[PDB]
Formats: structure tokens, sequence, C-alpha cells
């Protein structure tokens, strides 16, 4: 997405080590593909309650304040916490048969299906997973595995 | 000892004049850096005239 706009993101972090990635240049065809995507996904998580949700964004930076594990969310890297300095959001009133209907819940279950999927819509699926036997907790690297399928 | 035409300079005293002693107390507690959520209702008082 930055070839697209005429720093950095190159370095992860695992059981404390340190490592890059190797990479030089990206066909646009299939960054394309990627991307469409991603904000199909990304769109189809906006429904009627997120608004409202939307309105916890003052609580979340009051709470943040109190405890620790709320500041654990924000890092300073999400937008989220500049967003809440600015912009005081509040909720649209009335909806239209709110007395039938649920909102907030619809609008967690199609989040559901489209933003929490997407883990599995740009890689394939996690097939396998490891249970060894004569139990070891570290498989070092280098060695076999035993290797049970994941739903 | 002071000399005799330098006392006439106290004229100036009719130009500028000031009224009483004034007590205060002054808050603003506890400067950035320190503003936590366990601590924000407690206050320092200090006090000047």
């Amino acid at each position: 997405i930055r070839d697209l706009n005429p720093p950095d993101l190159n370095v992860l972090y695992y059981n404390g080590s340190r490592l890059s990635l190797l990479a030089d240049v990206q066909q646009l065809g299939p960054v394309n593909a990627e991307l469409r995507s991603l904000v199909l996904n990304m769109v189809y998580s906006i429904t009627e309650g997120t608004t409202i949700i939307l309105t916890l964004i003052p609580r979340l930076f009051a709470l943040s304040a109190q405890d620790g594990y709320v500041n654990a969310l924000l890092q300073m890297q999400s937008v989220t916490r500049e967003a809440a300095q600015l912009i005081h959001p509040e909720a649209p009133a009335l909806m239209q048969d709110g007395e039938r209907r649920l909102p907030l819940y619809e609008a967690l279950v199609a989040w559901l299906t489209h933003a929490g999927q997407l883990g599995d819509t740009l890689a394939l699926a996690p097939v396998v997973r490891v249970c060894t036997f004569d139990g070891a907790a570290v498989v070092r690297s280098g060695d076999m595995a035993p290797v049970i399928r994941y739903p | 000892v002071v000399d005799g035409p330098a006392m006439l300079t106290l004229q100036v005293l009719a130009h500028n004049m000031a009224e009483r002693t004034t007590a205060l107390l002054c808050s603003a507690a506890p400067d950035a850096g320190a503003n936590t959520a366990s601590t924000t209702n407690m206050r320092i008082f200090d006090g000047a005239l």
C-alpha cells in the first residue's frame, strides 16, 4: 500500500528473536487482488450498531487512565488514541423499528463473519496443529513433529 | 543623616500609592508528569501576601 502512494515496516519479533524479511518488488496485479479482498470485508463490518459503539470511544480513553489493562490496548500507535483526543462523537436517535430489533447485536455478528474472518481470507487456512505424544513442549528448529488436523 | 533638599523628593508618593495587604490561597496540583488516576483530588495549598 506504500507503493501506491508517491517508514519503516520490516522488523518482526517473536520469542524475543529479531528477524526481518527479504522482499524487493511486488507486482501491482496481486496487490489489488489482496486489497479488494480487504476493503469489501472492511465495509461489511459497518452496520447500524457500530455508530453506537463509536460513542464508547470517549469511554475507553477515560478508562485507560484508570486501568493498565486498558492501556494495553492503545499502544500509542493506534488511530483511536489520537482519534479520541479530537473527535467527540455522539449517538443518533432514534432508530427505525428499534422496538423489534437489536442494533448492537447485529453489528457484532456481521463483524465476526467479515473482519474476524479475514485472517483466513488473505493467507490459507491453518489446517494443522501440533500434538506431541511423548510430551515435548518445544519442537526445535530442524526436527520432526507429530501432526494432527485442525477442524 | 539626610540632606535638606532631598527631603522634598517625597512628593512622588502623591503620584503612586497602594492599599491593603491581601491574603492569598493558591492551588494548582499536581503539576504535569505526576497526574495519575490515583492522584487527582489532592491539592497543594500555598499562601502569599
